[PDB]
């Protein structure tokens, strides 16, 4: 199977410049066609630029001309995507996507769109500084206790820029799971919850730990989350 | 709306058969190798991703010409050698004596005849020495040669050189050579990893029985072979890891006699051996050969269970080529018996050594109607090879058999060059495709 | 050479381009030399001498193949298209000769004018 | 077939030349060296014929129109009793003396177009 491998996410400032890498798994690198999708929070997606190997010639959208560079690097089977002159407006999750094209000699290349994505790396353009995160347990009690099932949670607070992924039992609970998009605060530093819904009589008896990472912090916190003690 | 594009160099191929031609690294020799084309220093390898291929040792063509061309080239050889016709007389014959051991009792024969002279007129009485399996006894003694019933002598041409040189098989243009790169192939089915050459590695024809010597080393474990392993008339294959070392030795020091049987024809005989007469023998190490045993053993027990018995004994009838483990060192043909190398039983510094017998009338390929007669080799003879692998045959013990019975075989030379071209098969290009586009001829 | 022969056939398209021993030999240069004349022959007859890659004006019979373009470029190799229309081959051969000379006479009758 | 249009006109059998084209190629003891030879003579046979073509101007092509005139010593039936009350083994044998003469004339043609070309 194919698979392409982003890179992490990336915080900038106005006017520098962003490198991102994709690497490719599971086929031909050179005769493969490699494309770059961006999407800005809240809107649609955007086609930057497309590039097969062999032929060497990228093609952009006139948008991003003189901004945007798109290069591969054959023997690491990588290709690259650098951005300059950044903006407020730049900050986005950008996609490396591949697909399969022929020819039918003469020039003519036909593709067949898109087949294999990438997991997107996350660019936020700020002036803002890195911080870690916190995280506090939001315990189960009788007041979150409704027939049986009671609800506990992890709250993670102040922490720039996004994202931040968060997972129960080192991803063995996954039902009843609800992790809640991230809000900006007014102090400019995101907030949000991961709460589960588990049977009450399992919490004496099962342990629940919320594993909450976020990478550009280079924060990793594991959170127990018990009954409050009376 | 589509159209035919046709496409000149597409990746297909096909089965086939053809002529492979010979090269060989850049001057009498039996296999000419002087009249190949010179090898490339750097030959190209391409590996074939995601390719899957079917592959079977035992109907490979490649053998059947291999065997064609060795036996073309030995026949061509021969042609300007001295014909003996004339030897085929009673020979009157008595025992050699003086510095024979116990062990060398009545295996030279002193033996005199009459014999023409270059004038068409008179004889001459001549007489030589001749080991005891080339005479028969007729009612001193009378005797004759052996083949003078059957067949006629010619004597090998004494300039020409036995040693085998590698040769590369080589396919031609608008054909392929694919190879097979697995490590755990056992020369049947699909290769799930496969490459393309033009050239086969450099291959030794060397002819030997019941012993593979000088040839390729497997590169995990010991690899057993057959075609059917549970039809006991079929041969198994034993491919070795490491190699076991053999030193082999004629200790006589030989003399070589010229009697003229007629204009611009000369016989070499043998004269008397200076010194004390010894007995040929060869040696291999006792720990090694257990090693490689104990190896071999562990390996067949994946054909017939955890908890079988499996012994090795001698082989059992037959001519005295696949009786005994016979070669070639250095223009004599030794007859060697291996009865101390398979004599063992497995239940779930020093030396052996293997008396030889030398045979001066050789019949190759298994032929009849032609003997060729090989000149005596001066001095004492001396050679060191390397054990690379067995073939084996299997009892078929019936009736509830708890043990397993591998005896040595041999005799076809085909089973000689199939161990070496196992993981080659020949394929003919067809770069020529039509497909469907939108596209059309302006 | 042969290099392509595992991936699509998309991906292949853009990457197109007296003695025992003396006897044998002189055959297998016979052999190339025909082989490349029989090839080169059979290019010309077409008119796509001097290509690798040669559009023709023949229609494709659905008969011969009714797979869409995704699941022949996408999703076959040239060793397993060549198992499909090897049935075929000789008609399309033919028709393709046909297709030549029908060209080659309207050229002579455009000229003609 | 092969050879199907022999008895057919002129015109009608100038739309077959391919039939007749592929069947120009591939269409020790006794028996081994007679096969040899001949393979050999048509390659060399089909080399010969190529390199005429080409030599002509007319290289990888079946019909192929020149700049030399029609000498009307040659022949002078007009071209309604030749393309279509005619064929081309009775054609050939009525021109087979000055074929000489036209492929000379088709050599010195050829270089004079290439030579003037370049310059
Ligand atoms: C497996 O491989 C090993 C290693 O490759 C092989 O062992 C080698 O065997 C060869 C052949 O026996 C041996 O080479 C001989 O060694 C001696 C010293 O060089 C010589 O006896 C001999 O040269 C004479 O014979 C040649 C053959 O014609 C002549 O070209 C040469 O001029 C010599 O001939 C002169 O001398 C002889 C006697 O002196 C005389 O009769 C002649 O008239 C003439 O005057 C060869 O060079 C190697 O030394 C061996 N190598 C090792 C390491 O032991 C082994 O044979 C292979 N096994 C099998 C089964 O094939
Ligand atoms: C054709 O052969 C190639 C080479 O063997 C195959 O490529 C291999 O594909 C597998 C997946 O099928 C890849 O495994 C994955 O790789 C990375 C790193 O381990 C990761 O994404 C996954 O954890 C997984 O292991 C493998 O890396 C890849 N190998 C190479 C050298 O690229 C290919 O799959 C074969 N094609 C088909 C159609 O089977
Ligand atoms: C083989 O026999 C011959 C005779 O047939 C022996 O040669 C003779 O040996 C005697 C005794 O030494 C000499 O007197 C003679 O001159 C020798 N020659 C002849 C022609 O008679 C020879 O020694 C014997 N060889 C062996 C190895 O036993
Ligand atoms: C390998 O040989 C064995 C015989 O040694 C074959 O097995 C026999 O098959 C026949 C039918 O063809 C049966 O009647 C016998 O009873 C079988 N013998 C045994 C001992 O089981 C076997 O089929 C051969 N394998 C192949 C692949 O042909
Ligand atoms: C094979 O080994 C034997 C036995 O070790 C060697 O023959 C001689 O053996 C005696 C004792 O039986 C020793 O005293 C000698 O030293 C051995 N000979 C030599 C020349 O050293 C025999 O030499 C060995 N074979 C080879 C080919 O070397
Ligand atoms: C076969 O002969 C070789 C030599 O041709 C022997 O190797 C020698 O062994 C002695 C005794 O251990 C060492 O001193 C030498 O250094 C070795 N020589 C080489 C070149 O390696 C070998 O031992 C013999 N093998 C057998 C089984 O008899
Ligand atoms: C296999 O080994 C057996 C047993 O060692 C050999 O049989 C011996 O043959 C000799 C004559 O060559 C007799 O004197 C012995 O009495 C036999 N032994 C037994 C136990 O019967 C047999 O020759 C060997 N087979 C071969 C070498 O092919
Ligand atoms: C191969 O070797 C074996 C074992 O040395 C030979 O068997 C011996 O044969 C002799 C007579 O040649 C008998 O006196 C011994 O008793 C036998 N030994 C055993 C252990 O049985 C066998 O004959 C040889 N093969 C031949 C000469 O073909
Ligand atoms: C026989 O086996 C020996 C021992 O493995 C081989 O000698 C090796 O040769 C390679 C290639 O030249 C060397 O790199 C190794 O160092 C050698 N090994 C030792 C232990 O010396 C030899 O090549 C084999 N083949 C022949 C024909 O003798
Ligand atoms: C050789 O010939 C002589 C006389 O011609 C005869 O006595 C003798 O038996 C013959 N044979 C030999 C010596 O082997
Ligand atoms: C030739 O003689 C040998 C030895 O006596 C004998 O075994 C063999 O059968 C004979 N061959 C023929 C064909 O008569
Ligand atoms: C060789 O391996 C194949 C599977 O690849 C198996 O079917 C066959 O029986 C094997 N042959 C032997 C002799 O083990
Ligand atoms: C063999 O005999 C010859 C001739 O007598 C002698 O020169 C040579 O040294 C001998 N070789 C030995 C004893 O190894
Ligand atoms: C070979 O190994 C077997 C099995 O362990 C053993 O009985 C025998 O003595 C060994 N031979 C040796 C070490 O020479
Ligand atoms: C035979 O015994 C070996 C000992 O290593 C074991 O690995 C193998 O599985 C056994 N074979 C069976 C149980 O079929
Ligand atoms: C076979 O091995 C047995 C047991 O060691 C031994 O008595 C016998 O002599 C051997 N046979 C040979 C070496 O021929
Ligand atoms: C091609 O023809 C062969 C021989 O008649 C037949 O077995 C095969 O099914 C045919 N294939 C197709 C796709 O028509
Ligand atoms: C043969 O001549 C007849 C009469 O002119 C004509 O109709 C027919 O087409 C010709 N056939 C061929 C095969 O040329």
């Amino acid at each position: 199977e194919v698979q392409l491998v982003q890179s992490g996410a990336e915080l900038k400032k106005a006017g520098s410049s962003v490198k991102l890498s994709c690497q490719a798994y599971g086929v031909a690198f050179s005769t493969y066609s490699f494309h770059w999708v961006r999407q800005a929070p809240g809107q649609g997606l955007e086609w930057l630029g497309g590039f097969i190997p062999l032929v060497g010639k990228p093609n952009y959208t006139n948008k991003f001309r003189g901004r945007l560079t798109i290069t591969a690097d054959e023997s690491a089977r990588t290709t690259y995507m650098e951005l300059r002159s950044l903006r407020s407006d730049d900050t986005a999750i950008y996609y490396c996507a591949g697909g399969g094209a022929y020819s039918s000699g003469g020039g003519r290349f036909h593709y067949f769109g898109m087949a294999v994505w990438g997991q997107g790396s996350t660019v936020t353009v700020s002036s803002a500084s890195t911080k870690g995160p916190s995280v506090f347990p939001l315990a189960p009690s009788s007041k979150s206790t409704s027939g049986g099932t009671a609800a506990l949670g992890c709250l993670v607070k102040d922490y720039f820029p996004e994202p931040v992924t968060v997972s129960w039992n080192s991803g063995a609970l996954t039902s009843g799971v609800h992790t809640f998009p991230a809000v900006l605060q007014s102090s400019g530093l995101y907030s949000l919850s991961s709460v589960v819904t588990v049977p009450s009589s399992s919490l004496g008896t099962q342990t629940y730990i919320c594993n909450v990472n976020h990478k550009p912090s280079n924060t990793k916190v594991d959170k127990r989350v018990e009954p409050k003690s009376c | 709306n589509l159209w035919v594009t046709v496409y000149y160099g597409v990746p297909v191929w096909k089965d086939a058969e053809t002529t492979l031609f010979c090269a060989s690294d850049a001057k009498h020799n039996v296999w000419a190798t002087h009249a190949c084309v010179p090898t490339d220093p750097n030959p190209q390898e391409i590996h074939l991703e995601n390719v899957t291929e079917e592959f079977n040792m035992w109907k490979n063509n490649m053998v059947e010409q291999m065997h064609t061309d060795i036996i073309s080239l030995w026949d061509q050889s021969l042609k300007p050698c001295v014909k003996l016709t004339p030897l085929c007389v009673t020979l009157q014959c008595t025992n050699v004596t003086n510095n024979i051991t116990d062990d060398m009792r009545g295996e030279l024969k002193n033996c005199s005849f009459n014999m023409t002279t270059e004038l068409r007129d008179k004889k001459q009485k001549v007489y030589s020495l001749f080991y005891r399996l080339d005479v028969v006894q007729i009612n001193n003694k009378e005797y004759r040669l052996i083949n003078c019933n059957t067949s006629a002598i010619t004597q090998a041409c004494p300039k020409v050189s036995f040693e085998p040189i590698p040769i590369h098989y080589c396919a031609p243009a608008g054909f392929a050579i694919l190879k097979c790169k697995d490590k755990k192939f056992n020369g049947t089915g699909p290769c799930p990893s496969v490459s393309t050459v033009q050239c086969t590695h450099g291959i030794k024809p060397v002819v030997s029985t019941q012993l593979l010597l000088n040839g390729s080393l497997a590169e995990e474990e010991v690899m057993i072979r057959s075609e059917n392993i549970t039809n006991n008339a079929k041969n198994i294959l034993v491919q070795f890891n490491t190699p076991v070392q053999i030193n082999c030795t004629r200790p006589n020091n030989n003399t070589r006699k010229s009697i003229r049987i007629g204009p611009g024809q000369a016989f070499y005989a043998t004269g008397d051996i200076i010194g004390d007469i010894r007995q040929a023998h060869c040696n291999v190490s006792k720990a090694t050969w257990n090693e490689t045993l104990g190896k071999v053993v562990k390996q067949l027990r994946k054909h017939f269970g955890n908890n079988t018995i499996i012994r090795f004994a001698n082989s059992s009838g037959g001519d005295l080529e696949v009786t005994t483990h016979s070669f070639n060192c250095g223009g004599e043909f030794f007859y060697c018996n291996t009865s101390g190398l398979f004599n063992s039983t497995w239940i779930s510094n020093d030396s052996i050594t293997l008396p030889c017998r030398i045979k001066q009338i050789i019949n190759m390929w298994q032929r009849i109607g032609q003997a060729m007669y090989a000149p005596p080799i001066q001095g004492v003879i001396r050679c060191v090879s390397n054990i690379t692998g067995l073939i084996l045959t299997r009892d078929g013990g019936s009736t509830n058999s708890t043990t397993e019975t591998f005896r040595p075989g041999g005799g076809d030379m085909r089973d000689n060059w199939r161990s070496e071209l196992y993981k080659y098969k020949v394929v003919k290009i067809e770069p020529l495709g039509v497909a469907p586009t939108r596209c059309k001829r302006r | 050479f042969l290099g392509a022969a595992g991936s699509t056939m998309g991906a292949a398209s853009m990457t197109l381009t007296l003695t025992v021993w003396g006897i044998k030999q002189l055959q297998a240069r016979v052999l190339a030399v025909e082989r490349y004349l029989r090839d080169q022959q059979l290019l010309g007859i077409w008119g796509c001498s001097g290509k690798l890659i040669c559009c023709t004006n023949v229609p494709w019979n659905s008969s011969w193949s009714n797979r869409n373009l995704s699941e022949i470029w996408d999703n076959m190799t040239w060793l397993q298209w060549d198992k499909e229309i090897s049935n075929y081959t000789q008609i399309i051969y033919g028709l393709l000769e046909e297709s030549q000379n029908q060209q080659e006479k309207n050229e002579q009758d455009l000229l003609a004018l």
